[PDB]
């Protein structure tokens, strides 16, 4: 499909618009050139969603109670407001964990204030207070407390945080106020951010004083891995047998413990950018702890990662990251020599949330795969920028793309295979386009690190090579 | 390691021993967790009497309802009329979850719209959401009516949305003559439930209150049936078949069966079936409108009292035998038309089935939450079973509603043993089925969670889930059945019976323990 | 002991102390068993390769076998005719156990008479016993006819069932033109389907052979359809919908489904519909006859052809989506009705819920038995599926039969790893599991004691049943069920994934353990 | 009903019979009169049944194999013939037993020689020779086998006898021959001595030079408890708590050795005088080992049958008798206290075997039940004398009952349950008429001894009181 052929397309679905929302969506399409190296000069990201054009995005809430405080395993995170949002959330995000839930951890229960037509009215301060009381009663073995807010929250006028720090001080635990309503921003990046920021006030800052932790030369931590089917652990593992100490994970079977000991550690390596830049700034300016941003998708990826990885510390680990190289090379190799034979040529069109779209294309290719289309439901430029160079040439770029938008495309386009959300799984399955989940990994992986490359491609070949797909047609018509 | 002949994902992935020492690891030297020791005291301490008298003074806080939000029930509702689509008047974050759930229970798609409220519309309002948001919803989508429920965000602010859609067709944004029905569904009153019946009263008025003057109760022959929230597509089917085999001429209104299970055979069809607007407009001259869930229907039940003067009949929700019978009854004394033998020998089908299947059912003890008319109507079934429900719950029920269900268990023995919880969730039943056990939980995907914990206490502890409700995210394809009428009872009877045989061959399938009892006919 | 509030049963009873005292007694003082630790080398060494050489070297002993005797089938095949009852000459032995097999399948009555032939008979044959026999069966139960089989005393000795019907007549213990169709049916050939074929041969014969000379093909604008032996009431009822669709004017022969399905209103009926001595006297009239079960009707096949003239169509089985396509088609083109949309979206919403269901289906492999058509039809929708059919056993099937379905699985590459095994038992598909362990195992109630012993070896080495096929006599009402058309497809489909993901939800119940996998949706 | 009415009863019944088999019916059919003490003045049993008529009797190799051998449950019993009889019978009767199937014991397995064509044509005595030894490579812990003859091998004249007696001295195991062929006698009682007789013939003398058994006073055997549910545990602890050893059960949960230890105890303890007289007198010729019939059904009857078995022993044992009474006291009084308010005065009919017709009345009448008529498939005239003062006076009796005689007593009768086989079960429900299974105990019990008690009166209020009987008229007609 060539470029011109491309930019056609995107004219073509435009024609369907009222001119005002005709006028913004057609900034948010975009056909790829790997000269440009400011995104800027073709599609705008960031931006409010139009009214009523069925966009697949979520809200600050997902953000912060769903993404990035959640997994935190030995906390328990109130869904503060009415009752649907905490409901709807409850173990719908696949971030794995070890615990005794309901005792020690409590990541797939759904607390709540869940609020009726008087604590509206009258504020449900009184109540957060009463219900943050009950939690020390019935949960005690918990290690902190979380709240995060939810649209009528800051609408009503309650003060979360003067109970937060009432709470904290009576209970001799943490207790973290997250103005995360979903009003706020325009999708779930902001809830990331004032995510981030709550981490920073309320949590981070607890063993400034306390140096008792013995660090060692190798320590680092992951950063922005929810551990999506394991993915935290599938990746835990290379940085322990290249010879790092991983002192942490953010957030993915994380504990408050482990939040609070990464101003300790060496590097912070950033698997998620979108969600999680704004901590390792924040950790760089206030610890000096450096960052650097990685790809476990995939060996190829993997590979660079590791030895990129290695550069920072000395050649006892620069060493070790050959062995592991060394080690794997023979069954990631298994992996190709079996599924590339049943994948090669095939296109795929992506659509996610703020890292996957970019992340993924490398895992892909070593199966012989193109990458057609890409899409983030919620990214900005920089992850745009950093899009340019993986997507080929004269390939289709959508952000916040619309139900309608991405139909057509597909149609056109008449991808091989089609990786995106819940949302959207069910209308190309009928169309007769085999689909895999690029949230849940539908209900399988994971997929990060040479372990997840195996499940991936199996995965990638169990869709795309069914027997379901050759029958839709029925043989009388 | 992965072999690329026996590929394993997290499970069994991560016990290989290799990932287990890691994890260990990971355990001792960072998250500083609780001694195990301490953890199963603590855990031991859950499942104590002392420990649910503290969980059942529990005033403020909430952990694991068993109920939704008001718009999720507007939304169904809605999806339910031709060509319709759903908007959600308020924040953008709403709807994505709306879909999903619905996505994960019917495996399907899902189409909704949001007008996507920001921080600017928490001082101005969403006026200029609902005039851009109703013109781009016609133009890219192309519905033929546009139903508007309300998220939190916009009754907190009080966004007046019969003003707003006003000033939308005033401007042109969309035609004058176009239909854009509405309620508030505020998500801190009721529940789900209660957003269904909001949102079906206000298309109902919508198509109706204006237009009384030339109306004629009788007057079209037809009988008009309103489901309530129905996730169940065998419901819908059952409710038709059984008005087919007896002749009777009806208007189903609010049918979301063709769209919640479009073929799968190269096309999206984003809008399929439906309740017409003609059905709707000509409903008042039907002979009488039948709920079939009377307990969430109140709204609609006042409406059509009022407006339309049906004189809607106070009949059950139409499940197991005796109120399937009245049901049939009251339609024959509505419209004339006898009760066919086809029916009475499905009747006494099922009938059969009871007689044959009693030695099993009779005095298990069964846990149970679910919808109100739900819950009512499974309660009533298990006691014509001889079976005892022991706890009974629904989070979204009333003190009426808790009443009614007394005097339901009084008039059976099987019922004396029994208790009705109003407006508690699933941790107070894990308590429950901790101090007084019974032997099967009927119930939604989450009670899986209670099952886990029960184990955990021991095998003898247990309590298997039996999924029947909604929604049910686990397992596949189960939102297909039917919970309604003779065939609803007959396939609930065979899951319950079933569910005990399968338990029991569990129990006695252990060699030279327990399979003396291990019998090849049961 | 007893307590009286609660009041134990076999298991758990024998498990109290005492009770398990006392066993362990009984045991040591006079049982003289072998020592466990022989038990447990033996069993192990009955999981072997080993062991597997040996149990495939058998010539002679059979154990365990998935099929019954001929006259079982003629029995089934008679109740599907209209007021018919079934008279089996020979030992009345035979038919308690008729009765009593069904009986335990079904949860119904069976009518089924003897002739009660003992010692005296053997001497000088069973011409006495068929004189009052009739004459008894006929004033008693009043049938409007009787369907003659035969046990394997009686054809030991050579009765003439004809010449002894004949006679019966001649004498007249029996009116002239009273309807008494027969068939030889030897248990030491073929199978309980042998039985079907030859008592419906039988049946086809004595209606139609002498008169040909009035019929003429396609005159009576029909078609006859043959189901042979079948055990779900679903699967005569799903054939008689979608003619019914189709408006395709239709006839069943041998049609037990109201027999074997009456209610409990009241009444006893020992009759309850069937075919009609019309339909059966004017099926040559057809335009032709589709055989259901093609490899179970060679006999009907020869004499349909031969007598009636119905070039009858290579059809196999109408189970999975390909076969049930080729069927509706095959109707098509003979009826010149067109397939409605009904169907066609019937058939969408099956191929959804392979679209919704394939990853968790794909890859997983199946131990298979039951009767031919059926288990070359399963094997068919497996492949479908993207499972693999590992093990695939028919007790009651030929060389021809195998190489067949060795095309079959050479045609796709989800059959690459599979073995068919004709004339094997159940302790050969024991072994089966235990050297090539599948996922599960499809079968009948039999297969229970197969993962009973997996068990033993391990839960890791556990392969659980689903139960599809005949007898099914420890879980209550599967008898209801389809697994013809595409309605017997979505049952499938919907049993097997909803299997894999009860067991996988099993594994994953291990708090702390594997419980990291216990997720909320799949 | 008073006799006039039940006879009339028996006389409009008969009418539907041709001349025949009206005579020869109305043999088989009398109204209980308790001054007659010769059975014979009233009924006839024993005789063959009529043809086509339905009667509700199985064949000798029921007797022998389904019911006498089958349970026993480390030998390996041959269904010798094509394969029907084997697969009918497999698993069908829940004769309970401890042991490891397929390796040890052997019982719910189904072993046939599963005749062909060729196996009629030219005998199949060498197909069994082979068969025997693919028995031992492939179960070589099995302690002993038996050949349970099927109709054809009479017929075609197999020496089953030449190959039990080779392969017995071969493989230093018992082979038992059975010539339980289907078409001798007129039932399973046949089979039952045919059966008896294969024991004494082939088993029971195989200790007769050995010695070495220590005995003691108190050893006694039950013979004829088939261990229906447990049925003979629940006896045995009772015997056992009385000061007694139970050297044998036969045949449930029994075994060879128990068998060949049998002649060695002091007292037979006889249940089913049906099935197992003929070697219980055997014993008494033989070895001048007394027998005695008892029974075990309800507290009536157990506490005069424990009372009767301990007089035969010295005043230790009586003693002992009186505890284990004292000590059961309160449990069945609570059971009758609880149940027999929900059972007082209601009406029962039953039809079973060869024992249970007359066995099981005093156990519904400790719960106010009456049994208003009894009957039995296949017992004999010294069954129909013991039957006499169990029944009331003008109570209805039938022997061989057929199809239709059992329904017209029925629905003439009208009783409120009916205890009889699966064959009528599903009849009687339709009817609107409580029904349990009196063979399979509808897959519940035990019934036999105290414990055996509390679960016969819970199954009968539990069926008789059942809401689903109120249900089955439509409310419109
Ligand atoms: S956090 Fe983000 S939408 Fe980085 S909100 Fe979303 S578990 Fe996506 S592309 Mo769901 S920025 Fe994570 C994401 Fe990516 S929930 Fe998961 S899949 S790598
Ligand atoms: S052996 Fe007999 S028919 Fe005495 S053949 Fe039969 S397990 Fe019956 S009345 Mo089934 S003489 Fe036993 C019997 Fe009674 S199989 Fe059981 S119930 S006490
Ligand atoms: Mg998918
Ligand atoms: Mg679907
Ligand atoms: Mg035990
Ligand atoms: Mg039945
Ligand atoms: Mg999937």
């Amino acid at each position: 499909m060539s470029r011109d052929e491309v930019e056609a397309l995107i004219q073509e679905v435009l024609e369907v618009y009222p001119e005002k929302a005709k006028k913004d969506r057609a900034k948010h399409l975009a056909v790829n050139d790997q000269s440009v190296e400011q995104s800027k000069k073709c599609i705008t990201s960031n931006k409010k969603s139009l009214p009523g054009v069925m966009t697949i995005r979520g809200c600050a809430y997902a953000g912060s109670k769903g993404v990035v405080w959640g997994p935190i395993k030995d906390m328990i995170h109130i869904s503060h407001g009415p009752v649907g949002c905490g409901q709807y959330s409850r173990a719908g995000r696949r971030n794995y964990y070890i615990g005794t839930t309901g005792v020690n951890a409590f990541v797939t229960m759904n607390f709540t204030s869940d609020f009726q037509e008087k604590d509206i009215v009258f504020g449900g301060d009184k109540k957060l207070a009463k219900l943050i009381d009950e939690i020390e009663t019935l949960f005690p073995l918990n290690k902190g407390i979380s709240v995060q807010s939810e649209c009528p929250i800051g609408l009503i006028g309650d003060d979360i945080e003067a109970v937060a720090k009432q709470k904290s001080a009576e209970l001799g635990k943490t207790v973290v106020p997250v103005r995360c309503e979903g009003f706020r921003g325009v999708s779930q990046s902001l809830g990331h951010h004032i995510a981030n920021d709550a981490v920073r006030d309320w949590v981070l800052s607890k063993r400034d004083d306390d140096d008792s932790f013995e660090s060692t030369p190798y320590d680092v931590a992951i950063i922005g891995d929810y551990n999506i089917g394991g993915d935290a652990w599938s990746s835990r593992i290379l940085l322990e047998e290249m010879g790092l100490r991983v002192v942490a994970q953010w957030s993915g079977d994380g504990t408050i413990s482990e939040m609070e000991l990464t101003p300790k550690v060496k590097l912070n390596l950033v698997h998620c950018y979108r969600s999680m830049n704004y901590i390792s700034r924040h950790m760089e300016e206030k610890y000096g702890i450096p960052w650097m941003e990685y790809n476990f998708f995939g060996p190829t990826k993997t590979i660079e990662s590791l030895r990129k990885i290695a550069a920072q510390f000395d050649e006892s680990i620069q060493a070790k990251c050959e062995e592991v190289i060394a080690k794997y090379k023979p069954e990631w190799e298994a992996v190709i020599a079996k599924y590339r034979p049943r994948l090669e040529g095939k296109r795929v069109m992506l659509y996610v949330g703020g890292l996957r779209p970019r992340h993924v294309i490398g895992a892909y290719e070593d199966l012989g795969m193109e990458v057609v289309g890409t899409g983030y439901e919620f990214a900005h430029n920089d992850d745009y920028d950093r899009t340019i160079k993986e997507m080929g040439n004269a390939t289709l770029l959508y952000d916040d793309v619309t139900g309608y938008e991405f139909e057509e495309f597909v149609k056109k386009v008449k991808p091989d295979l089609i990786g995106s959300g819940i949302k959207e799984k069910y209308i190309f399955q009928k169309m007769g386009i085999p689909f895999r989940q690029m949230h849940s990994w539908d209900y399988s992986g994971p997929y990060h690190g040479f372990d997840g490359f195996a499940i991936f491609a199996r995965d990638m070949d169990m869709t795309l090579n069914n027997p379901c797909w050759k029958k839709l047609q029925a043989p009388w018509k | 390691s992965q072999q690329v002949d026996n590929i394993k994902p997290s499970y069994p992935l991560f016990r290989d021993e290799e990932y287990k020492d890691m994890l260990a690891k990971k355990r001792d030297n960072f998250e500083e967790k609780h001694p195990q020791e301490k953890i199963d005291e603590v855990f031991q301490w859950t499942t104590t009497e002392e420990y649910q008298e503290l969980n059942f003074q529990r005033e403020a806080l909430t952990v694991n309802p068993a109920k939704a939000c008001q718009p999720l029930g507007a939304v169904l509702c809605a999806l339910g009329f031709e060509k319709t689509m759903p908007y959600v008047h308020g924040s953008q974050g709403c709807v994505a979850y709306f879909r999903s759930y619905f996505n994960r229970h019917f495996k399907e798609p899902i189409s909704c719209v949001s007008d996507s409220m920001t921080e600017d519309a928490a001082v101005f309002g969403g006026q200029q959401n609902m005039k851009d948001g109703l013109e781009n919803c016609k133009a890219i989508y192309k519905p033929d009516m546009i139903a508007v429920s309300t998220t939190c965000m916009a009754e907190v602010i009080g966004d007046d949305l019969n003003a707003f859609i006003n000033n939308s067709k005033k401007e042109g944004h969309i035609p004058e003559e176009f239909p854009v029905p509405f309620a508030h569904t505020p998500s801190f009153v009721g529940s789900h439930t209660t957003g269904w019946d909001n949102m079906f009263e206000g298309i109902a008025r919508y198509f109706t209150l204006n237009y009384m003057e030339d109306k004629e109760v009788g007057s079209n022959g037809k009988i008009n049936i309103v489901p309530g929230f129905e996730t169940y597509l065998g419901n819908f089917r059952v409710i038709k078949r059984m008005m087919n085999e007896m002749g009777v001429d009806y208007t189903l209104l609010s049918d979301p069966e063709e769209v919640l299970d479009t073929p799968a055979d190269g096309q999206f069809r984003m809008y399929a079936g439906g309740t017409t607007q003609d059905e709707i407009k000509d409903a008042p001259n039907a002979l009488n409108t039948l709920l079939l869930q009377p307990w969430q229907l109140t709204k609609t039940k006042k409406f059509v009292k009022n407006t339309w003067k049906h004189e809607a009949p106070k009949l059950n929700i139409p499940m197991g035998l005796e109120w399937t019978d009245e049901f049939l009854m009251k339609v024959s004394e509505i419209t004339g038309k006898p009760i066919p033998e086809s029916l009475a020998k499905e009747r006494g089908r099922l009938v059969d089935m009871m007689t044959d299947s009693h030695t099993w059912l009779h005095g298990k003890k069964f846990a149970l939450w679910g919808d109100p008319d739900f819950v009512m109507g499974m309660t009533k079934f298990l006691l014509e079973l001889g079976c005892e429900p022991t706890h009974i719950l629904c989070n979204n029920a009333n003190k009426r509603w808790k009443k009614a269900m007394e005097a339901i268990l009084a008039e059976s023995p099987y019922g004396a043993n029994s208790e009705v919880h109003i407006g508690k969730d699933l941790w107070h039943m894990r308590s429950l089925v901790f101090t007084n056990k019974p032997d099967f939980m009927i119930g939604n995907s989450y009670g899986k969670f209670i099952q886990r914990d029960t184990l955990y206490k021991g095998k003898e502890f247990e309590v298997p889930l039996i999924r029947i409700g909604f929604p049910i995210f686990d397992r596949h394809h189960l939102h297909r059945q039917t919970t309604l009428g003779y065939e609803g009872a007959m396939q609930i009877l065979t899951t319950l019976v079933n569910s005990v045989l399968e338990r029991l061959d569990e129990e006695t399938r252990g060699m030279q323990t327990t399979d003396y009892n291990y019998d090849l006919v049961r």
